[PDB]
DNA sequence: GGGGTGGTCGCTGTTCAATACATGCACAGGATGTATATATCTGACACGTGCCTGGAGACTAGGGAGTAATCCCCTTGGCGGTTAAAACGCGGGGGACAGCGCGTACGTGCGTTTAAGCGGTGCTAGAGCTGTCTACGACCAATTGAGCGGCCTCGGCACCGGGATTCTCCAGGGCGGCCGCGTATAGGGTCCAGCCC
DNA sequence: GGGCTGGACCCTATACGCGGCCGCCCTGGAGAATCCCGGTGCCGAGGCCGCTCAATTGGTCGTAGACAGCTCTAGCACCGCTTAAACGCACGTACGCGCTGTCCCCCGCGTTTTAACCGCCAAGGGGATTACTCCCTAGTCTCCAGGCACGTGTCAGATATATACATCCTGTGCATGTATTGAACAGCGACCACCCC
């Protein structure tokens, strides 16, 4: 077979099924959403890496991720993403 | 024996892959170490943003009487929102087209 | 006497037409030839993926569309409606090119 | 096909310091897009809970919300003197936003300047302004809500100053018309052909374009009275 | 073999369509040649980086990912072809 | 009658003077008060390094000078010589601001 | 303690000097308020990021490096302040 | 036996520090591994660019009859050169000022 | 006791003494040159890092540095910097 | 104060396959900013070596430059019939660029379009174009070089089209004036008050603003004859 | 009983309302383009299946970061003079802006030409993968010399004072094109001689 | 016997050049700004010294990548056919652009005010450093299930056809402003009854 070329397609599809149970998504919109997820991941991760480097921290924690999110995402988008991330981290910590 | 495996996504209540995000952070040359909560936070943020865009795009598709989201609907969702447009201002959406916008002075008297 | 729309009416019709659609506005085959001709200045005997040429075309059309939006803004600033090379030049200069 | 929002206790009494629960039941699945508002008499409502579980800014942790789908609830743990007010659930999961009937509870920097009272004769037209300040004007929709004692709160429509986009409640097509003015950061509401039922308090309310965001800040309310 | 004058393949009707999508109502006759020049410059800039990425990969095929990387390197991120 | 330069002469002289100089053009103390006032909205009781306020002032003056260059180009495009708020808006909106 | 109206500290002659350095010969009277608004927006954008970096460092003093990082993050790279 | 320490900068004939550049590349989270020639190449490139800018700035200082290079001279050197200005187009130089430039239409007559 | 604040001041000064033996440099101009060196170093290193990541290479070699230089430095700057880097690497290898 | 360039072997003879060495002395330290050019008779000179050691593009490794400071050398290893030409060293370390006196050797796409021969009368003025193509016009200076059969090559000056900046040789101030038109990518040299002394071939040469870059591509030359 | 004048009638100048003409605005209708509804179909999307590798579980080791304590630096606050700059007001010129006219360049549409698009076929270059193996980069330990902090001096530059040059503005004078007024010129009016009625 | 026609002398209507006048261009001079030059002083740049820690050296080891070989995919080349789009041309109109005029509003400048700047002093907050500890992350091994490749079917959207509605554009009719003219009315030329001498 071809080598396993992983992507976010299934996760974006799951999120789509949550937010709009009955709508679908074409392959090109699927690729655009993969590109979007990769780009935002790279932006937040790069910003978090720079924050850690600026502070002489070897590790990227959820606090650097939170600060990177506040720096990159605008307006209310930032605080809703922060709320989502904090909720997820709290739930994960509670196991 | 090992307990039944639970994905960290399930532990965090996420659809996005906390495990894969952690592996990409570790392998992406971002830091020496990656805290346990970092991939969870990042997966939550990515899932939130994906959900926001997909919901606006599905709303646009529904308004267009279409059942499947296409790049046009993604473009409409992004550009009709100031925060998403400023997040993705430097981005081209392939096959996305442009917002219909004619300058008023061009319209006939 | 044959029917004719007044000048600018078909232009606005065509604006609404193309601002609604999403397809590529440049002919794909001559754009591909242009891409290959430009690339041969940098390397001889390059292959191009079909998707590589399509990506270049998407990027070029998007760039030109945004540049014409800025050009139209400059023209309206000059109290004109015809866009002109000075308008393109001003848009490029302010945009930083 | 509008989502009727049903608040179970239409009124209740409680002493100081004990817990209170208010239930709001949705006609259809609204997917957690529910908000709770506290309206002390003759004052604009303040948001308490948004996204059906998240406290609004500045709200003490005494207030809490729960539920998803069609069943939602609001809980007030430590009743204090000022908690006496009318509490409204607002759904914004579908295009016509619908407030709850309101639960009257009785016990033992963003600015949206809005014009004062208006007296008008029937058939006239009136223009409520809503001058907004303390935030980036274009980033948030301005939402308009009509409050009457017979019909409670009714959502009129919104203007999105970023692109002048509008949506209106079908009950207010033609009756209402919303326009924006980026230069003065002001939003105007037209009411055409004023009639007897149009005697109401109209609030402009700020709401982010984010889907989970709610009507967060409110104008003081313009009391239109028609003769 | 060689290609010599393919910029004229970006025809005046095509430039008019791009202008119309850009909201342009009326177009000076010199816009077509100015736009051909501008497009030529943009394509040179993007393709030079794309071919640089291709050379680094020791590839002889310019890939869509090479083009995407070139565009991103010039601050013109393109969604739809990555991956 | 007393000497008086014709309008625009002293303007061009000032242009040459401030393009030759490099000093900051905004008064340091009121700019510092402006910075502290703005920062109060984000975090109370902040402190600023003198070099931090100086960096902010360098950046602000450079940004405003570049914006006025673009504004001047827009005004000249409209065949005016007086820069106007419409020119500032045009320059900013073409820059994507 | 509370500062209230310091945007007016960017005086008309100061804006005129900035315009002169920008090569502006004649200045409309409304340029001053428009420029005060523009500078206000730019400063909020930069200072919000600077304060975000300061809060991340759990510092209470905004440093020149915090300002430099904010600017660089905004595409305004400033040389000369420890960058 | 232990040979006399001979710095990699000297081995490459450079002023810029190959050892420091290598340590910065290793500590900067740029890659898992850093080839031996990479810091030499990067130090040579940085030295070239520094030499070019400093020589142009020193020429500008001489033309001004100043002995010491100042930010004004650095700015003049960079802005008066198209390639340096393109490399540093998005860069502000503190105390650098701007180039003398008045649009012709502003001049008298 | 306060820590060592490393900088490129002495190397910039040695380069200056090569190119213009008699002229000096102010502290502010030296700070600007430090900022320039750090900025260009980070640009080239980041581009080389991304090149290695794109090509699934774990290492940054002089060849990635060369490609990053060609990508970043324009025009004749690119050619002359490539020549300088190649000459230095050749001399280092021969020594 | 102009730097004197001194090519010691004013003429040399050699057969095929043997080695030739040409020296070039400097009156002041020029710090390796020296270039070597090969001019076949009635052809524009082609660059061979730049920055005193680096081969120009397309030049085979037979040519070898060396030296620094004031001592410089050009070496040809495997002579060919093609190598029969005149070789000049050019210093550009100091503001008036100076060519060497030349060395005659006997063996027993960037385009700079330049105008054809122009007959002129004394006292008038002549304007010589240099149409540049194949490259980014504004990024490179256009250097102008005068070639008499008697005084050899003389550098007139350059114009840098990016900012229209110019530098002239003191010998040519007023005599020469350089202008550029970005729209046509053309540089014009205007000579004023023509004299029989001015009868020479004028070359426009592209040179990058990079200090180590030399006059790399040359126009075919414009012969000006003054009656 | 004649000379002469105001009264009154007839002819005509002045003005006013109806006639006629030209211009601007709203509308009805034709033509075209677009939205909408219905049927067909195809190919992409969504789901099911096999498997395999990458993520999870469990444990260990160590060092990165958290926390406490101390120092001292550098930030904030205050105060007093001293101007430099800002604010204000005023007079005026010149630039913005509106309006108008012209002519040409661009839009619209039609008929012709061209080459793009699509399908189908064939081929091979090169991308992608696998396997082997070696050189190269990480890692570690000892050593030391390069680079940083601190101190000091001295000269480059900043500032001040004073001429000298340059640039700006404007008031007066030289020079050129258009208009008023006088003259050599010829066209015609008039005098002398020959001729035909 | 005398006026008509021809030729020549004299009265007068006329085309044309010179002086006066108004506009354009030039220049000298006053004044203000800028630049060059010399003198002074001061503070920051450059050099020197001590130290310490990061770079070098030498050696080991494992794995990342270079290289070889092979496969199979997808990119290139070609061909034919349809038809959609480009092209070229004709025509007209509306828009760009130049010109003119108005007027307001920005500039230049002088005067008053104010608060910025600078120098100095003092307090103390918090940034930076150090020491200690512990817990959180990397690393390892095992194992197993989630996600990826592949296959398949069906339904959502693309297409084709017809129709209904919307929009654009223009010829036609209607309303309004204005030139025209026959006539309603009063002023003056001229005929007549009658007064005055």
């Amino acid at each position: 077979k071809r080598s396993r070329k992983e992507s976010y397609s299934i996760y974006v599809y799951k999120v789509l099924k949550q937010v709009h149970p009955d709508t679908g998504i074409s392959s090109k919109a699927m690729g655009i959403m993969n590109s979007f997820v990769n780009d935002i991941f790279e932006r937040i991760a790069g910003e978090a890496s720079r924050l850690a480097h600026y502070n002489k921290r070897s590790t990227i924690t959820s606090r650097e991720i939170q600060t990177a999110v506040r720096l990159l995402l605008p307006g209310e988008l930032a605080k809703h993403a922060v709320s989502e991330g904090t909720k997820a981290v709290t739930k994960y910590t509670s196991a | 024996a090992r307990a039944k495996a639970k994905t960290r996504s399930s532990r965090a209540g996420l659809q996005f892959p906390v495990g894969r995000v952690h592996r990409l952070l570790r392998k992406g040359n971002y830091s020496e170490r990656v805290g346990a909560g970092a991939p969870v936070y990042l997966a939550a943020v990515l899932e939130y943003l994906t959900a926001e865009i997909l919901e606006l795009a599905g709303n646009a598709a529904r308004d267009n009487k279409k059942t499947r989201i296409i790049p046009r609907h993604l473009q409409l969702a992004i550009r009709n929102d100031e925060e998403l447009n400023k997040l993705l201002g430097r981005v081209t959406i392939a096959q996305g087209g442009v917002l219909p916008n004619i300058q008023a002075v061009l319209l006939p008297k | 006497k044959p029917h004719r729309y007044r000048p600018g009416t078909v232009a606005l019709r065509e604006i609404r037409r193309y601002q609604k659609s999403t397809e590529l506005l440049i002919r794909k085959l001559p754009f591909q030839r242009l891409v290959r001709e430009i690339a041969q200045d940098f390397k001889t005997d390059l292959r191009f993926q079909s998707s590589a040429v399509m990506a270049l075309q998407e990027a070029c059309e998007a760039y030109l569309v945004g540049l014409f939006e800025d050009t139209n803004l400059c023209a309206i600033h000059a109290k004109r409606v015809t866009i002109m090379p000075k308008d393109i030049q001003l848009a490029r200069r302010i945009r930083g090119e | 096909m509008d989502i009727k929002m049903t608040q179970s206790p239409s009124s209740m009494h409680a002493s100081l310091g004990e817990r209170v629960t208010i239930t709001c039941k949705a006609s259809q699945d609204i997917r957690s897009y529910l908000s709770w508002y506290q309206q002390k008499p003759w004052k604009s409502p303040k948001t308490l809970i948004y996204y059906a579980t998240s406290l609004a800014d500045g709200v003490p942790s005494r207030f809490s919300g729960s539920g998803s789908g069609q069943d939602f609830s609001l809980t007030i743990n430590n009743l204090e003197s000022d908690d006496t007010a009318t509490y409204y659930c607002l759904q914004h999961g579908e295009s016509p936003y619908t407030f709850g009937s309101g639960t009257k509870l009785e016990i033992k920097e963003v600015q949206l300047q809005q014009s004062g009272p208006e007296l008008v004769e029937p058939g006239t037209s009136v223009k409520m302004p809503c001058k907004a300040s303390g935030y980036t004007f274009t980033s948030y929709t301005i939402q308009w809500v009509k409050q009457t004692p017979r019909q409670g709160l009714e959502w009129i429509g919104y203007i999105y100053p970023y692109n002048a986009g509008t949506k209106y409640n079908e009950k207010f097509k033609g009756k209402a018309t919303l326009t924006s003015d980026k230069s003065s950061s002001t939003v105007y509401m037209e009411l055409s052909s004023l009639t007897s039922e149009d005697s109401a308090v109209y609030y402009c309310a700020r709401k982010s374009s984010r889907l989970r965001s709610t009507l967060d800040y409110w104008g003081q309310g313009t009391s239109v009275t028609v003769s | 073999k060689v290609l010599r004058d393919n910029i004229q393949g970006i025809t005046k009707p095509a430039i008019r369509r791009l202008a119309r999508r850009g909201g342009v109502k009326r177009i000076s006759g010199l816009i077509y040649e100015e736009t051909r020049g501008v497009l030529k410059v943009f394509l040179e800039n993007v393709i030079r980086d794309a071919v640089t990425y291709t050379e680094h990969a020791k590839r002889k095929t310019v890939t869509a990912m090479d083009v995407v990387y070139a565009l991103k390197r010039q601050g013109r991120t393109l969604y739809g072809f990555g991956g």
